[PDB]
């Protein structure tokens, strides 16, 4: 008999003041939270953010909504959420978020006989995640999502994860083109602003960028060109045209491939690691050309000294390049 | 995890570990009869050296990421300056700056006469 | 006209839209159908696709029985805000739009026995995860799953209006696929589980096969022409050392540029596609040509007959090997 | 006296029922339509759509709004349109539409003594137009705009162009930078869906693309590079380095031009006219390089034959390219 | 305290906002003025401009006469939704914004004689058709036309608050233009005629002149440097065939790249611009230098005297022709 | 008791005129303001703007909302703010502003027993900042946010910073990859328009651009290429082809340099510092090539003069480049 249920619902909402939290003037109301992650679409290095779609569900007991005589869960139309008190939960590190509204607003209100209220939403958010790209592309990131009450302090509302470490689900099925999720963590704490102490929940993922075709295509050409630039020392004074052609080719080819590589790197204006590596390779080819120039100049007056300098370079250049590669590997790998 | 080491007037706080997740360093002083109170705070790229009103124009805080150190220079010492100093690290979304509860990791105490 | 106003006032008097039909007594059965008017573009960069649909639902509601001069009331869409309607949503949707020009694109029809027909016009952006291992000769099955958001399988169930293959109908002229090709769709239903309970899900998979022409005349032809250009240098006389050196270095640099620039179209995947393997083999061919030229140059002053024989062998070996590789590659990938 | 007008308007909307169309349960209501096209903002091949701003007027008769004692046509506030019945007219092939709302919503309601209602909107709508680019950039497109009633079948509503073939204005004053509006056409018919038959109006334009910009953008550089490739035949055959460099540079430049040009269009699987022209130019430059290679292959043993081949290629190539251009421009223009 | 509440309740007692002040009795007079807070950027690619304005209207409504302790009630903008306001709209607007942060940026003031002042803050994107024949040395007159939407000239008319020259005031520091100069504006008022009748339209033209520095340092200098570099080749000895060939080919390729880059910064107009002519002449010069080198190389083996004479004559002539062309072009177009 | 508080709030809102400001017709209402800066999302030079997320708090007194009998501060629901009088504060130089609305509108209302209202919002605003790029990338940018009352003059409302110089916090939370904040300032004044005088508050920031990326990517390669261009002065005349190749290589590489961040700048008419440096380097390289051309032309008949020219150039060019660098870095820095 839907008439009896309608009478019960109208009686519950009669004299219901939405401007007062449950147990107003008394103990704080405990709100439990569950998150079901659906996808993580884009983790933008340029914009320093990531997109996240979730089913966000909250639970709280309200004594004003306790009904008797109906032994069933009452799943009400989502518009009833406009007549009930709901927590003012918000995210602190989001830049633009929306609740889906097709075909209707994705919102769920479920009342239980003991006054328990379950309030569910489907939310797509763009959360800010600062990144330390100084180790690009061998970088690791820690992206967090923060949850807090906007108006009620810990004297009025308390947050907690409903289910301990098994509250947030679906992270394992999340797949990304670049990164791979290694760990996720849940934290509950209190944050003290100048207005008071508010509850805080934090869901933090750790991402590790993959390694593949791009790692080879950004180092191997440059190191191969730098290695090939050392054949200049083993060429005698005869066939010096080959030496000049080799030096010019190394310079031109390295510059061309460096530009065609930087055309694909993320457009952020600060010093990464690959940029320093490419600068080091360019400095090496420049030094090789300068050494060739000096040897050629002093060749006529002191041929023995020029030959000795070439012999010295034969050992010096690979050793210094290996030493610099070792330093780079220690500092940035 | 961040480890803070205090040395040193001119005090130095040096951080080791995941320093990027805790980009704000703060100084606190504790008297024998009073709880720890905020003195100064520095952001690596925020450029806003925040100071307490009692230590304005007398203390200065500088930063350098070459070895990840924070320098606290003290000038015009007063008898009330006798307190044990601590260096603490604060998260990116940890809230207020003047409240010791928001700081996760703390450094070993140091005495100044 | 006043009779119909009286009928509507009587129907809406005492009606509580917060309660579903048969609440606590039976299950609300919603018959659903979809008319796709335009299968929009597929964006493999974001792994998503757009689709414009006439979404139709039908269900029984005994509270809306009437008896008047007409059998069916084709009412204004605002009546949809006065009665109970299912809260159907698309599980894999990203950012959907319910069109509102010039008026809410909804229609509501009430039969005399209480049957309700409710139709809307929607644009849906749905996630289509892709496995780009056979790119650009790959195929995909883009899904579209919808169902109730708040009502479990014990409260609201979903059924297709007619036979499942005939319930999702695609318009003949409505195909906005520039790059792909729609080969049909498969329609099914099932049960999904979550922390809030068990729900009924209706799923439609659209089968797509990419058209290879653009990549054939965009990346494959430049690589083939660069390989042929590199093999051209085997015919220059051995005295033209600078000319053959320029040939080799220019072909190598062009091949490197083509390899680097071919990854901008694709999303940042980690595996290697078929185009990557083709480019790698072409790069191997170009480097082999350069090494052959170096070897011929090395033997010029010692055994000129041997160098001439090497060039003669290469002039036949390189084109034949490249042609055999092309035949094998295209036979393998176009017959899979 | 405004009191009499206020009383009349209050009488009109007192018993009015917004949920029922005029002549509900009786003969269908006839709606006439006018369009005044302000501008066609853009035409895009990448997105396959065009933007269109219009003054869209509808004309119908609602006998429940007939008033007496006032000899004027009452032009009322646009908000009155919320309390009246209006047709549920929509555009089938629109992707994003909006009514302008500055300084107020651009809407006009004008009532007449015999119950006639004129309802005007200012709509800027983006509409899908699939384009056949097989003859690009010498193509001709047919872009339509569909108008239909959503919820009312031909038993309830009827659409007609009010004014015959003069129901659409402003087409002659449209100045598309890249297109010329050859013709516009008005069609009225019925469309049968599984839910019944609905009236349909179609406003179509036939747009012809001005070649123009494409001559100075793509064809001229290709012609100039093809002409440049012919300088090889006027260089002595013993200058191998210069001729090889010229041929390689021309071939690579042609390939780069074609690729960078095609990178700014939808990824169509077929070949356009401009693609045919570029492929022909590439074939010509590659044949020039092949001819030089053949000359270089036999210029030692048979210098006279190589010189004769150079002389003949000084003439055959320009003549063949002229024939190619003649055939191309007599096939596509 | 309650006196003003009673006054406001008496003003709105029986008020009907559907009817303009003086319906069927006279023509409502709306005095308008504009304060441009910042003239926003100009997009020649889309042929539009942006403008941020304070838009002020004033009129008379006898239904709002009151007598009280004060003289002018400066009410909240909410009251503006309970009275009659003009439906002013911009004819050439594309998509305008009424700012709502933090509240709807509107003000309403009612004088004791019935006068109403209604002011708002708007960001208008307007259409500015452009003729790019004289690009990049062109001048434009961007229009802004506004008027009533539903009320014809027999019901609502528009006038300027003061003399039309001083009824549109531009702020001193309100200039967001990057590559244009705001010389001034001209203000007029006329009548337009549409299918629904005759309306009064107020028009303001803003006169803009494009700054040439960007195109001087982006296209003209590279073209001049390329021409100079190409003409440097005349001073190399005739025996250095690869050097002069490289000079010519590199200069021609740079000319092609510059042409393509420069023509890819404008709407796709179908007519040639001044920059197009400049690039065409520079390309002609570079190609002429290459043809001259080819001619010299043709005669270097049989008629060395002719080759030397050609080289000397080219050295004398090419710089002179390029200089006189530059002088003539600049004299012609700077005094356009 | 909850019912008692509900009765108190209903009595407060009963007979309340939202249309009238507090102390209407009397003294102006003093409004204090606080801003807590969450972050600055981006600072864009193409559009000349910056995105700013903040908590904006306003403090005023409304004697009509004064309540007695409750020794508590009523932190009410956000929706209650729709039934109170709030200031019409707006930002004069913003282009797109919105209040976050997930999961609810981030709005806070707090009433006090003295009738004192605190009103908090979470606002993301894209403010317009005009930039002077003459010293790019060695420039400081001063970006301001203006806060003004729209409808109320200085006779109706007054603005001030609550707390003084400490009214704006969170300045250290701002992290920009390419900027570092130097200082922030608070200003209070009056602005006169044709409609009267209004209060005005101003929050100013002074950002400084990071130079490390530009030194790594632009200045060092250009300096290295300029140094490499001087190698030809130490090469004998017999190796003329080497000098031609070196000059051409240097010119081409100088042209290739600095194509990394073209798209992220507007079309400014003036010349930036980086453009000046690139033009100077290109002038030096071009002068080196021209010197080689002159020497090669004149060395046949006057070998001694050519030798003198080379020996003078090999000393003059490094000195001139050093002087140019000194002037550049003494003027711009
Ligand atoms: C990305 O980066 C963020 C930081 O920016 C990391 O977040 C931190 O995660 C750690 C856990 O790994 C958190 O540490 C834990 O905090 C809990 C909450 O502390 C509050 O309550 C205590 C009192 O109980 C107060 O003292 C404190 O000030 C807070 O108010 C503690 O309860 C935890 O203590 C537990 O473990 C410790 C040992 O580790 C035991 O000694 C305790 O007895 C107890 O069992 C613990 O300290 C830290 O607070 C988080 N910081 C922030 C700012 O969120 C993310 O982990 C990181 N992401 C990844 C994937 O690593
Ligand atoms: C400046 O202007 C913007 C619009 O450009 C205003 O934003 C609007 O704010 C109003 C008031 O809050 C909104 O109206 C309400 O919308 C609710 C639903 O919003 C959701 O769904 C819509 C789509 O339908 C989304 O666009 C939106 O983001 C939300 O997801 C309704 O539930 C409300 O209904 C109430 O009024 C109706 C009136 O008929 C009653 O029938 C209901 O019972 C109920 O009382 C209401 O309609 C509006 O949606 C907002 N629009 C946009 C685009 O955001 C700003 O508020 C305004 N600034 C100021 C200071 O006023
Ligand atoms: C970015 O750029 C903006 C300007 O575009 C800078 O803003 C200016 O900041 C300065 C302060 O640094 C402001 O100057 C101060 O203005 C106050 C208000 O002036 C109003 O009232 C006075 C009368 O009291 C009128 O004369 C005036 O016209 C205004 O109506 C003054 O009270 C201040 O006076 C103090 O300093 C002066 C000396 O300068 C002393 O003589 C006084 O005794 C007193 O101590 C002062 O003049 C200036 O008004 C601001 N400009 C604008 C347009 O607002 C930002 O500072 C800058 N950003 C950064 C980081 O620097
Ligand atoms: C400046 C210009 C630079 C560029 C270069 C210009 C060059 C100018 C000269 C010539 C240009 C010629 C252009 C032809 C275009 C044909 C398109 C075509 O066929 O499309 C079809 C596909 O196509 C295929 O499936 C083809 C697959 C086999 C390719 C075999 C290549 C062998 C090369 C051997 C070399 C040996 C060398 C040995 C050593 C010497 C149809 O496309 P679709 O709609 O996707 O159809 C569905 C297809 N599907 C169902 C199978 C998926
Ligand atoms: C109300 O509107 C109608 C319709 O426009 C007006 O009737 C028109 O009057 C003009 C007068 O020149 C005629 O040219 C049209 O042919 C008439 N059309 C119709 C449909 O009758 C009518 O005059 C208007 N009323 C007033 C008072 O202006």
């Amino acid at each position: 008999n839907m008439s009896f249920v309608k009478e019960t619902v109208d009686k519950l909402l009669k004299g219901y003041d939405i401007r007062l939290r449950p147990d107003f003037g008394g103990p704080p109301v405990c709100v439990g939270m569950n998150i079901d992650i659906a996808s993580i679409d884009m983790v933008s290095e340029v914009n320093m953010d990531y997109t996240l779609t979730m089913y966000f569900q909250q639970y709280w007991r309200d004594k004003r909504l306790a009904y008797s005589g109906i032994p069933l869960n009452l799943t009400l139309d989502n518009r009833v959420a406009d007549q009930l008190w709901v927590p003012d939960t918000y995210f602190l590190n989001d830049k633009k978020s929306f609740v889906h509204g097709v075909t209707v607003k994705n919102r769920m209100i479920r009342l239980h006989p003991d006054g328990t209220v379950l309030y569910g939403l489907r939310i797509t958010t763009t959360a800010a995640c600062m990144m330390d790209l100084r180790r690009y592309p061998l970088d690791e990131q820690n992206c967090t999502l923060e949850i807090e009450s906007y108006g009620y302090t810990t004297d009025d509302i308390e947050f907690y994860w409903r289910g301990g470490d098994k509250a947030v689900t679906g992270v394992e099925r999340i797949e990304l083109p670049q990164f791979s999720i290694v760990e996720h963590r849940l934290v509950s704490r209190n944050v003290v602003f100048a207005t008071g102490a508010y509850p805080r929940l934090s869901l933090s993922f750790r991402l590790k960028r993959n390694i593949g075709y791009f790692i080879l295509q950004t180092y191997m050409p440059s190191i191969l060109i730098t290695i090939l630039s050392w054949v200049s020392f083993w060429i005698n004074y005869d066939a010096s045209a080959a030496r000049v052609a080799l030096g010019i080719t190394t310079v031109l080819t390295m510059t061309t491939i460096n530009t065609h590589l930087r055309e694909t790197l993320p457009k952020i204006p600060y010093v990464k690691a690959i940029d320093m590596y490419l600068m080091g390779c360019f400095v090496f080819v420049f030094l090789a050309l300068l050494e060739y120039a000096f040897v050629n100049y002093i060749f006529f007056s002191q041929p023995a000294r020029a030959a000795a300098i070439d012999r010295w370079s034969r050992i010096v250049f690979p050793f210094t390049f290996s030493l610099f590669n070792l330093v780079y590997w220690l500092y940035y790998v | 995890q961040v480890q803070l080491v205090e040395s040193g007037l001119r005090l130095s706080c040096a951080a080791s570990g995941h320093t990027f997740n805790y980009p704000i360093m703060g100084w606190f002083r504790q008297a024998p009869g009073k709880e720890r109170e905020f003195v100064g705070a520095i952001s690596w790229s925020g450029g806003s050296t925040s100071y307490a009103d009692s230590v304005k124009d007398r203390f200065t805080i500088s930063r350098d990421n070459a070895k990840n150190t924070v320098y606290l220079e003290m000038n015009n010492l007063k008898p009330e300056d006798t307190a044990v100093y601590y260096c603490a690290a604060k998260g990116r979304y940890s809230g207020g700056l003047y409240y010791p509860t928001n700081y996760d990791y703390w450094g070993q105490g140091t005495q100044v006469t | 006209t006043t009779v119909f106003t009286r009928i509507l006032d009587r129907l809406l008097d005492g009606y509580d839209n917060r309660l579903r039909p048969g609440l606590g007594e039976r299950v609300t059965e919603v018959k659903t159908d979809i008319f796709v008017t335009s299968f929009g573009p597929v964006s493999d960069h974001d792994m998503e696709y757009t689709i414009d649909v006439f979404f139709r639902q039908s269900w029984k509601d005994e509270r809306l029985k009437f008896k008047g001069p007409m059998t069916v009331l084709r009412l204004n869409n605002l009546m949809a805000s006065k009665i109970w309607t299912p809260d159907t949503f698309f599980h894999n949707g990203k950012k959907s739009v319910a069109h509102n020009m010039t008026m809410p694109n909804k229609l509501l029809r009430i039969t005399e026995d209480g049957t309700l027909l409710y139709t809307m016009r929607l644009t849906v952006r749905a996630e289509c995860p892709m496995h780009l291992e056979d790119f650009p000769m790959d195929a995909h099955a883009c899904p579209l799953k919808f169902g109730s958001y708040a009502y479990t399988r014990a409260e609201v169930v979903y059924e297709w209006t007619r036979e499942p293959a005939r319930s999702v109908v695609v318009a003949e002229d409505g195909s906005r696929l520039n790059q792909y090709d729609l080969l049909g769709q498969t329609v099914d239903s099932g049960i999904v589980q979550s922390s809030t309970g068990e729900y009924v899900v209706m799923t439609t998979h659209f089968h797509l096969k990419r058209k290879i022409g653009y990549f054939v005349i965009q990346t494959y032809l430049p690589c083939i022409m660069t390989v042929i250009l590199s093999q051209v240098s085997f015919w220059l006389n051995r005295e033209s050392v600078p000319a053959r050196t320029v040939f080799g270095v220019t072909t190598v640099l062009t091949m490197t540029t083509l390899s680097i620039s071919a990854r901008n179209s694709l999303p940042k995947v980690a595996y290697a596609t078929a185009m990557d393997w083709f480019i790698a083999v072409c790069y191997a061919f170009v480097f082999s040509a350069l090494i052959e030229f170096a070897t011929v140059n090395y033997f010029t002053k010692s055994q000129p007959a041997r160098a001439a024989k090497i060039d003669r062998l290469s002039r036949i070996a390189f084109p034949l090997l490249f042609g055999i590789f092309n035949l094998v590659y295209w036979a393998t990938y176009l017959n899979r």
